[PDB]
């Protein structure tokens, strides 16, 4: 099903698409940036030399050198910011690989929705894609429960699981799966009285 | 708004600014990314559940008392009694002097609507334990759900039932002191206070900044033309448009730095609430000092507040071991 | 051009107690906003004319082209006043008072009809309002619905136990790097 899900809608890969869009977009606003005259006579460089005297063409050419020079710093500063968020997102991806893939994760809602089982990595352009496999409980049936039980004047508590009743007599079962078992001393332990 | 702030209300503003190219449309594309992100942060912290559960009318939770965190019917807003102190302790004509194109867009999620999300987390973590975050919700008694939590610590469940009355009174007395502790000292909410104070101060420095002359004969563009020849009046305004535009750049770069720190602190909250709230945490000193038991979220203006519940051993005695 | 000082704006009388000498009122803005007219001896307070930012709500271009316009932080009855020749930079003043205008906290939008049921958000607006292109066709505005309402029956001696399970595979995408650039 996951093969069709990717091929169904084209909006799945949005996070890996704007990464290449943003960097490609910032280059275009850099090439068009040199067209501005920056208050000078003309944006063309060499022509302003042959049109104006060298005594004061330095003033005209200076206001254009600074105009283009300031453009580069804004581009560089943008790259430092963008490189900061990508690196802050690669460490998260590295942490996922060391925990979800190489082992089983007890951190709830970290390696998928539900109880984690095991994962698979898949490569991608400028990114990685995981496939979390989880365990989701299905439909449920309610019962009647009691915290403990007292038989020989002493309270008994389950070893693992909880006491459930269906109307006639009680049972003990696991928390996450309904597998009723007959109440037994092996499944309980004794502590104190029942008053 | 670049056109109005820089040299707005001038027929010679736009044309002279037009030849500078695509500067303010570059900045405008950076302050919309911040605007969009600030709405996504709230969608990942509070909106992790879909079904809006509701608490039962009866409030007999095995002796426990939750009246100080559940929604209050008396107030028109569905806000608990703890949140009331939090709202009053954050002091959110200075808004009217923003005619220079410095607006403040409203958040997507209204204050009274986030309170519904918070009320769903509480009503899903006291009737369904923690299973509602990892599948279909499953009801369970509270006096029996706690015994599951004690089992995780390493203490057998037979001690909770024999001390249920003492623990119930001990927990109720602990929640009461939180109400007075927050109001007694105003430094508790210093984390939220500076978030809004820093932003407000940054705006004031920007508006006051345009009064400078930057080497021009005058600090006003309207009067700089009636006293100087129009042949080279472009020179003085050029020293002025560049300086005004340059300061706008500085303010934007500051916001980019701040937004990175908030996003870092937003994900940390989005991680605490997915583990300390929808489950039990074994990570030491992550959801509060001591062994972790359970946590409840509470809302606040531009932030979230947790109430961790922890188990701490009391006095001990020496012994001889083998 | 009061007192030989050029400017633009609307004029209203203010009650600020100007002393027999002081002629101008000023605040942090440091841009003239109050003039004592030399024509007579009253007090004038200047505020800039009403303005705002224009926001356009548009569905897919191939789907349609009818749009709903939102003005931020302005009274809804103020925008009909704007309909004059050579008063606005836009000339599309036809939308100023058209379909049923719905008032929101961030101004009032025009061209959209306000339903009172709820759906999921398609185009965010602000203050818990969203808009979409629904059915012959028009743009509608509603209030977000957080989710399907649900209730869990809580009793002090009942427990629910699953009797089955299911296995699901959930995907996830994370960027790891970007292009290397040299200048
Ligand atoms: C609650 O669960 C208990 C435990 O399973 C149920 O008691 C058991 O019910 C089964 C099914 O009716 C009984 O098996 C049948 O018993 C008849 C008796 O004549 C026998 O002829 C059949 O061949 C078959 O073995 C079983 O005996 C019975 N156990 C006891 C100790 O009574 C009980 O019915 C359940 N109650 C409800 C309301 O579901
Ligand atoms: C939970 O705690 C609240 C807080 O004390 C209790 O509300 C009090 O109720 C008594 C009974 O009349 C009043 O005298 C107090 O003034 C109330 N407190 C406040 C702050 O108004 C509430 O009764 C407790 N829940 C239960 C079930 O006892
Ligand atoms: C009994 O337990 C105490 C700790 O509760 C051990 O330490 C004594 O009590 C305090 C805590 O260090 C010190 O001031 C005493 O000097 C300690 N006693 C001694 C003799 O050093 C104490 O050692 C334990 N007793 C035994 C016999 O093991
Ligand atoms: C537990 O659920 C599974 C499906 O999630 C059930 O498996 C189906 O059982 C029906 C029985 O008529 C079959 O027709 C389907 O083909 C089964 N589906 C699959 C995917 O195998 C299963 O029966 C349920 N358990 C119980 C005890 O009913
Ligand atoms: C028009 O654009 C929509 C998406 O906005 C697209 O689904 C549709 O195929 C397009 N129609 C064309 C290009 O004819
Ligand atoms: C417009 O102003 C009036 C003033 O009486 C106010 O009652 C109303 O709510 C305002 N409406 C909008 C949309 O600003
Ligand atoms: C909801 O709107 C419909 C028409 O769109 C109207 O008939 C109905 O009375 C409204 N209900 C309210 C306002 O409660
Ligand atoms: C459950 O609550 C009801 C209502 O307060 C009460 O009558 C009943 O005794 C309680 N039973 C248990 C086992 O707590």
């Amino acid at each position: 099903k996951i093969q069709d899900s990717l091929s169904s809608t084209a909006s799945a890969l949005g996070k890996l698409q704007d990464v290449v869009n943003h960097n490609a977009q910032a280059l275009n606003t850099l090439v068009k940036q040199l067209s501005s005259k920056f208050g000078a006579i003309s944006s063309v460089l060499n022509d302003i030399f042959s049109r104006l005297d060298k005594v004061e063409a330095e003033v005209q050419i200076d206001r254009l050198i600074t105009g283009r020079l300031q453009s580069l710093q804004t581009y560089v500063t943008q790259q430092l910011i963008r490189a900061a968020e990508i690196r802050a997102s690669a460490n998260l991806a590295a942490t996922k690989m060391s925990e979800c893939v190489l082992g089983q994760s007890k951190r709830v809602d970290f390696c998928g929705k539900g109880y984690h089982l095991m994962s698979f990595p898949q490569s991608a352009p400028h990114g990685v894609v995981f496939l979390h496999v989880t365990y989701v409980p299905a439909q449920e049936k309610n019962f009647t429960t009691a915290p403990a039980i007292c038989h020989d004047g002493k309270a008994h508590f389950p070893r693992e699981g909880v006491f459930v009743s269906n109307g006639t007599h009680w049972f003990v079962t696991q928390r996450n799966f309904y597998e009723p078992q007959i109440i037994t001393t092996d499944n309980t332990f004794v502590s104190g009285n029942c008053d | 708004d670049c056109t109005m702030y820089i040299c707005g209300d001038s027929t010679e503003c736009s044309n002279l600014l037009l030849q500078y190219g695509s500067f303010c449309t570059q900045l405008k594309r950076a302050l919309t990314g911040i605007a969009v992100e600030q709405d996504k942060n709230t969608q990942e912290v509070f909106a992790q559940v879909k079904q809006i559960y509701k608490t039962p009318p009866i409030k007999y939770f095995g002796g426990f008392n939750f009246s100080q965190i559940l929604p209050d019917p008396s107030k028109p807003s569905k806000r608990s009694f703890i949140e009331d102190l939090l709202f009053n302790k954050v002091t959110l004509l200075i808004c009217a002097q923003k005619f220079k194109g410095l607006t403040v867009l409203p958040p997507l999620l209204t204050d009274e609507m986030i309170a519904q999300y918070t009320s769903a987390l509480l009503a899903g973590t006291i009737t369904s334990g923690w299973t509602f975050g990892a599948g279909a919700a499953l009801q369970i008694p509270f006096a029996m759900q706690m015994a599951y939590r004690f089992n995780g610590i390493g203490v057998t469940q037979n001690v909770l039932y024999e001390n249920q009355k003492l623990i119930a009174n001990q927990f109720n007395s602990a929640i009461g002191k939180i109400q007075d502790s927050l109001s007694s000292t105003a430094s508790a909410l210093g984390k939220l206070q500076d978030v809004v104070n820093h932003n407000a101060q940054a705006l004031n420095t920007l508006v006051k900044q345009l009064s400078s002359k930057f080497g021009a004969i005058s600090s006003v563009l309207n009067d700089i033309f009636s006293r100087l020849d129009k042949v080279e009046a472009e020179v003085q305004i050029d020293r002025l448009i560049t300086g005004r535009l340059q300061s706008l750049q500085t303010y934007v770069t500051q916001q980019l730095i701040r937004a990175a720190e908030i996003r870092a602190s937003a994900n940390l909250a989005a991680t605490k609430m997915s583990e300390c709230v929808l489950g039990q945490s074994k990570r030491v000193d992550f959801c509060g000092k001591g062994y972790h038991l359970m946590s409840f979220p509470q809302s606040a203006p531009h932030g979230v507040v947790f109430l961790h519940v922890t188990y701490v051993p009391a006095q001990e005695k020496n012994f001889t071991t083998a | 051009n009061f007192n030989g000082l050029k400017g633009t704006g609307v004029l209203t009388e203010s009650n600020k107690k100007f002393l027999p000498f002081q002629q101008f009122g000023r605040d942090i803005a440091d841009t003239t906003d109050a003039v004592r007219d030399p024509q007579t001896l009253e007090i004038l307070d200047i505020t800039p004319c009403s303005f705002g930012g224009v926001s356009v709500i548009t569905p897919g271009t191939n789907t349609s082209n009818q749009v709903a316009v939102l003005y931020q932080g302005v009274n809804c009855t103020e925008v009909p006043v704007a309909i004059h020749a050579d008063q606005l930079t836009p000339t599309w003043r036809v939308y100023s008072t058209g379909s049923n205008v719905f008032q929101t906290r961030a101004g009032c939008l025009i061209g959209a009809e306000y339903v009172n049921n709820s759906y999921e958000c398609d185009i965010p607006i602000g203050a818990g309002i969203c808009a979409s292109y629904q059915t012959s066709q028009s743009i509608i505005a509603y209030t977000m619905s957080l989710g399907a309402e649900n209730s869990v029956a809580y009793s002090n001696n009942s427990i629910a136990i699953p009797t089955n399970f299911t296995i699901s595979v959930t995907t996830e995408i994370l960027p790891v790097s970007m292009t290397k650039t040299s200048v």
